[PDB]
RNA sequence: GGGGGACCCUGAGUACCGUCGGUUGGAUAUCCGGCGGGAAGCUGGGAGGCAUCGGCUCCCAACCCUAAAUACGUCCCGAG
RNA sequence: GGUUGCACCGUCCGUCUUGAAACACGGGGCAGGGAGUUCGCGGCCGUGGCGAGGUUAAGGGGGUUAAGCCCCGUAGCCGC
RNA sequence: CAGUUCGCUCCCGUGACCCCGGGCUAGGGGUGAAAGGCCAAUCGAGGCCGGAGAUAGCUGGUUCCCGCCGAAUCAUCCCGCAGGAUGGCCUCCCCGGAGGUAGGCGGUGGGGUAGAGCACUGAUUGGAGGUGCAGGGGGCGAAAGCCCCCGGCCUCCUGUCAAACUCCGAACCCACCGCCGCCGUAGAUGGGGGGAGUAGGGUGGCGGUGUAAGCCGUCCACCGAGAGGGGAACAACCCAG
RNA sequence: CACAGGUCCCAGCUAGCCCGAAAGGGUUUGUACUGGGGCCGACGCCUGCCCAGUGCCGGUAUGUGAAGCCCGGGUACAACCGGGUGAAGCACCGGUAAACGGCGGGGGUAACUAUAACCCUCUUAAGGUAGCGAAAUUCCUUGUCGGUUAAAUGCCGACCU
RNA sequence: AGGCGUCGAAGCCCGGCCUCCGGGUCGGGUGGAGCCGUCCAUGAGACACCGCCCACUCCCCGCUGUGUGGCUAACCCCCGAAAGGGGGGACAGCGGUAGGUGGGCAGUUUGGCUGGGGCGGCACGCCUCCGAAAAGGUAUCGGAGGCGCCCUAAGGUCGGCUCAGGCGGGUCAGGAAUCCGCCGUAGAGUGCAAGGGCAAAAGCCGGCCUGACUGGACCCGUAACAGAGGCGGGUCCAGCCCCGAAAGGGUGGCCUAGCGAACCCCUGUGCCUCCCCGGUGGGGGCCAGGGAUGACAGAAAAGCUACCCUGGGGAUAACAGAGUCGUCUCGGGCGAGAGCCCAUAUCGACCCCGAGGCUUGCUACCUCGCUGUCGGCUCUUCCCAUCCUGGCCCUGCAGCAGGGGCCAAGGGUGGGGGUGUUCACCCAUUAAAGGGGAACGUGAGCUGGGUUUAGACCGUCGUGAGACAGGUCGGAUGCUA
């Protein structure tokens, strides 16, 4: 038999790879070791379409 | 068949007619210390199909009576023939 | 260069055992590898085609090197 | 000897097939090329040597332009 | 013109639109708005070289001349039925040394086919006699049983049968013996060894089967493997090898 | 074929599904309004019964159940024999059909004629509900009736065997 | 049969205790000297004493595991260049091994005969009768049947007896219970099919037995002639026995069916053997018996292909030709009759004999290295068993018409509706609107609606791939003579 599309999408063909070149970023928290201890203040720049996230980002 | 349990037959060991009685021959299991038993066990070993016939479901509907006749004076058995297919075999004192 | 000694030394996850896979004529008696165990060590140890006990015979592994007789012809001489 | 006429006779070649002129298959012409070979084991026959014995293998010596030629070689194999 | 082109006609033509340059996904794998479509004129597993001169019981081919002899398609076994093996039939060589028998006559035995027949087994038309015979139909009687018709069962007469019937029974065939004939010491009968081919047969007479054609066996005469002379041409028919 | 829409299944992240010999990796610069896996297929009205079978899921008191381990016999040692422990899986029990599928068959009636289901007997897990029906599904078949034609194996409407 | 007793005992009281709360065990104390059978009962007797146990349970020590809870230090996961921090945690991961699940992925198998093949059946292993042709042999998906067992007696022997059916006579008693006489060639029985054989028996009734045994030889059949593994059968020698007075018989069933190689395994028995020698455990070998291959002279084993491919086959089907004519079309012989009488104006039962090759079937003779199908259009030609036109005969022929038949093939035999249709049905005309042959004439003349590939839908069948001589939409027609 053939392969069906989830063995397909398995090998990373860019038939099936996720196009992370035209997205804002990954949204991931500042490092713990500020944080800890510590409270820090900022300022809300811009709020942003990120293409592949299902909602808005912000700087 | 009724078959009387005991016969008054030749002894071969005591050359004369004495009087026998009559057993069934037990069907024991296959020694795994037989040469045979031995290269079967070696050749199943390891990758590959099964390297022996697999006969399924085969058997005649009556076989043969396998009987050993056994002296009541020297204490030795013996045959008497060839078997014969009976589907009842009943051993009697008669 | 020869005799004697009562002291010392002679290779370890190795030999070997069980099991699994491969390989072999190697068959309960070939060799290699994995896994779990694993000694003696000179008052010592191994082999002798199933395993053990006794005798007898042969030998000293787990370190290393070694020419000649051999295999081939990208080439040469010579020959059919 | 070339061609032609007359009388009578004659339905091509190869092939499978019971059966081919076949409306069964291969067949435009010519020239060259084209198909039971080698080894090992065994059965048998034609001939020749020796003979209760037969025969050497690998190899060695002599000689030679040379691998030809001469002698040795009892391991082994078959037979008794 | 073209290993998918040309003309007329037709459809989309702001969108899931058309096209270009740079890249990635590689063969039991890719890719697929899913047709097993597409992956360089190749796709129900691409191409190139290698295994590799793969294998087949299947198709085709197999090269000079004369001389001698000269078949078979029938039995048993095989996942055997287009193929093989053991035999039968052919050919070549040798040993051994006196018998051999395809034809005929007579004899000693065996047989159950054709024909015929009913004596067994089973069928088969009518009639006559006997038997109440466990039968049925009526009349008939309290009840014990009668009277007939029909039916059944035996004997006889009458008219018919049999591949799975035989009280009988040929032609004919087979076995053995004696003789005639023929073959054989120029070596038969027989024995040993080498090499095959043959396992689709056909026509014709006979038997079973079938509406018939035909199918299946049997007989070994002819074609197969056979010239010449005839049946108008003809495989098989006649003469003839 | 695809499609927007409907519905079902798995997964709280070192997850679920998938590539690979391994190392590592795709989904993933992702986090249930998400990622992955089926089926139906705009829209309107609806989507009935069945878990006995085959699947899947949960449990598993009990039986069976391999190696390993332990006990007895045997072997001056083993091979070998008997027994105990015995996971998963089967056996067993329960849920599950927008999971694969299924949704029958005989007699007589209510004879205010004849003929229908109200009705009584085997029978299964249950006996096809709303719709549609000589249908791209109907063998008999060119079914029967009505319309279309002078003439209809067609077409349309209807009946339901 | 005594043992206990200052080596301190009955009879009194409470406490803890297990417990079928039956009723037993035990610390302390009033207590200061007695307690049980032995005797009989009890299927088995001593709470007389001395011993080992067996049934449940607990606890003290040591060993062993299984599960549960907790910990960090191996190991893993995150943040960070690092330092280090955090989370999980002896789990997970990894390595080895053991069982299950597992068309996700592979290698394969899915037999043969066959009046093509498939379905069916087994003619695929044996026995009997016919076929079968009077020695032997002889085939078909030829005809009629049986076997894959059973019997310790239904086997061996010896003695005695005679069966089935029928007639006549008998208490209940009758068609049929039991008994007497006669006829009675087997018309019965012999385990089971059929054939053959059996009457002082091979049948029936009894006595005694196991020869249904051991070691061997030769021969016949399967399988003629004419080769054979395995199997079956016959004639004997020896041993030990059985029946009988003896002769004689007995190596299963009166004869012909009831069954099976190699390798491996199990059992019996008594010998040989295992690498320098000896002992032990174990193994190997020789002889005998058994476990089965039914496709029965012996593979272990399911399907689709319409996406299909290859080698072939007229050894073999569909279209067409050929043979045949059961069937089909068209006639004939006889005459029961029906026709008011009257068989023959007309129809003609039951039977019997034919012609044609225009329907279908049967065979498998030519053609599978290709002879392109149905229908329609175009075009040519032929037959007569004549539909009309020409000429006649019979009539249950008044005329007009009809029914039946004869000669006659020059000419004609048309247009439309549904349907791919040929055909059949229907419509309006017409003198009539005939049936057939020509490779079911005619695709190097046409068209391509049906059929018969590759796409797709519905219904049914199948677990599935899929299939349907079931419908349905689409689906190529090459040419320089
Ligand atoms: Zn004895």
């Amino acid at each position: 038999g053939k392969s069906l599309i989830q063995q397909r999408r398995g090998k990373g063909s860019p038939t099936f790879k996720s196009p992370s070149h035209r997205f804002r970023g990954a949204v991931k928290y500042i490092p713990l070791n500020y944080t800890q201890e510590k409270t820090l203040r900022g300022v809300v720049e811009e709020i942003m379409h990120d293409p592949g996230r299902t909602a808005p980002v912000a700087r | 068949m009724k078959y009387p349990k005991q016969i008054r037959t030749y002894c071969p060991f005591c050359k004369k007619h004495t009087i026998h009685k009559v057993e069934r021959v037990k069907k024991r299991p296959r020694s795994e210390l037989s040469a045979g038993q031995r290269r079967f066990r070696r050749i199943l070993k390891g990758y590959g199909g099964f390297p022996r016939p697999k006969p399924e479901g085969r058997e005649k509907p009556v076989k043969k009576l396998d009987l050993r006749f056994r002296c009541t004076e020297c204490g030795k058995a013996h045959t008497r023939g060839r078997g014969f297919r009976v589907k009842k075999f009943e051993l009697v004192e008669g």
